């Protein structure tokens, strides 16, 4: 079929032509590999199938429009937005109440595509009402396969509503939703768990009133404990969802840190996929920068010679994401735990760092120092500092320092030359 | 010091869209 035979059906006083041609466009938009999407809309079908939708006299013709609308909705946001602009959500949101679940978890997954388009047409969704039938379908006992593959269809369609920022989600929708995805993460199948915690990650990533929300809800625990699994594609969601938590307020941290989070990082911060590394130094920065009793810790589950290894031999992100777990450490922590942190041999890696090409990575750093050289002065080792830094060739990278193009890195570098490496002996 | 919130990237980060096929 071409689209002008599509055309012709579909303007047909005959139903069946009608379903004849929809079935054609559904299989133009299903089988074909580069779809003549543009075409089709341009052939001005889409109030066709949004018509077709509120076919119940014909349960067919409704599953092939779903379907249709469901591929050219997949493209572009311009494809999306001439979906939405035929009309297509509503039609869509009544159809999640057909009878037939092939065509409602069709309708289902179409409304997906829209929302996850971008928030203006997630808001769309979710102001014309599609949540309530969403979460009945949600809430029918699913012990079938079908139903896990309408589960975790329905699982990716709600976070997709629960993705995008500026705007972000309605608070009231958020608070609407938020119980199903607690329930849904105590299930056994691997893509609905992986679904929710995506979700759980998107409305975790914003001001601290939006972790709030999720954290108040309990989930915080099972999430820790989806951390610990074996699967790649449910602990990297679960790992952004705890370290977009503990960006929050030291209370929000607690919640983490008595989750039991940190018991999985020794695992976390070796792992082979640098991307899981560098989210885990990350959130361990982020951990470093809370109360001095969150960095302690830090300090029981083992992880400071692990940090140690990671700023020594990682990849350069992960290697700055330790430099600034490195410096929040010996800004909130106690004189003993930045001792502890010198003795598990921080400053060769630390200082091997300021030949970074990154200037703010090279103040980080000279903080850091600076941190170090004023608990040793509260301890009174000043000096012994000095010479270790001297011997592991830190004096070298600081006054080589004292030659650099910024001026910030010039007068921090000038700052630690004159306070503790000039020097003057006149014994009798 | 400061908690430094997530900076906008897509490692993984799930698909947007999906077009159903047969």
């Amino acid at each position: 079929w071409t689209v002008d035979d599509i055309v012709k059906g579909i303007n047909s006083n005959n139903l069946e032509n009608q379903l004849q041609a929809t079935q054609a466009a559904r299989k133009l938009l299903s089988r074909e590999k580069q779809p003549p999407i543009d075409h089709i809309i341009r052939a001005g079908l889409i109030p066709k199938f949004v018509s077709f939708l509120g076919r119940t006299d014909c349960s067919p013709i409704q599953f092939e429009s779903a379907w249709a609308l469901t591929n050219i909705a997949s493209g572009s946001s311009e494809q999306t937005k001439a979906v939405v602009d035929g009309g297509a959500i509503p039609a869509l949101i009544s159809l999640l109440a057909s009878p037939h679940a092939h065509i409602s978890e069709q309708a289902v997954w179409a409304l997906g595509n829209i929302a996850g388009d971008g928030s203006v047409f997630r808001d769309l969704v979710i102001k014309y009402g599609a949540i309530d039938p969403l979460l009945a379908l949600l809430a029918v006992p699913d012990m079938s396969s079908l139903a896990g593959g309408y589960l975790r269809n329905l699982t990716w369609t709600l976070s997709n509503l629960c993705r995008n920022k500026n705007p972000a989600p309605p608070l009231d929708a958020v608070e609407q939703i938020l119980p199903t995805l607690v329930r849904l993460l105590h299930h056994n199948d691997l893509e609905v768990l992986a679904d929710t915690c995506w979700a759980i990650s998107y409305l975790t990533d914003g001001p601290n009133e939006r972790i709030e929300m999720v954290v108040k809800t309990g989930v915080v625990p099972h999430l820790v404990k989806l951390l610990g699994s074996n699967e790649l594609s449910i602990m990297t969601p679960a790992l952004r969802a705890i370290g977009n938590i503990v960006t929050g307020t030291d209370e929000q941290t607690q919640i983490v840190i008595d989750a039991g989070a940190l018991a999985v990082f020794p695992s976390l911060l070796v792992h082979p996929k640098t991307n899981i590394q560098k989210e885990a130094t990350w959130t361990m920065s982020n951990i470093t920068a809370g109360r001095q009793d969150q960095i302690q810790q830090v300090v029981n589950h083992g992880l400071v010679p692990i940090l140690v290894s990671v700023l020594s031999k990682a990849d350069f992100k992960t290697q700055k994401e330790a430099v600034w777990a490195v410096t929040n450490y010996t800004s909130g922590g106690t004189v003993e735990q930045i001792v502890y942190l010198v003795h598990c041999g921080i400053i060769e890696p630390l200082m091997n760092l300021l030949t970074a090409k990154d200037t703010k990575i090279i103040l980080v750093i000279l903080d850091a120092i600076s941190n170090i050289f004023q608990a040793a002065e509260k301890l009174g080792e000043t000096e012994k500092l000095s010479i270790m830094i001297e011997e592991c060739g830190g004096l070298d990278k600081i006054e080589a320092l004292q030659n650099h193009e910024n001026e910030s890195v010039y007068k921090a570098s000038l700052n630690l030359i004159e306070k503790y490496f000039s020097v003057e002996e006149e014994e009798d | 010091r400061r908690k430094r919130k997530r900076e906008w990237d897509d490692d993984d980060d799930p698909p947007k869209k999906r077009r159903r096929l047969d």
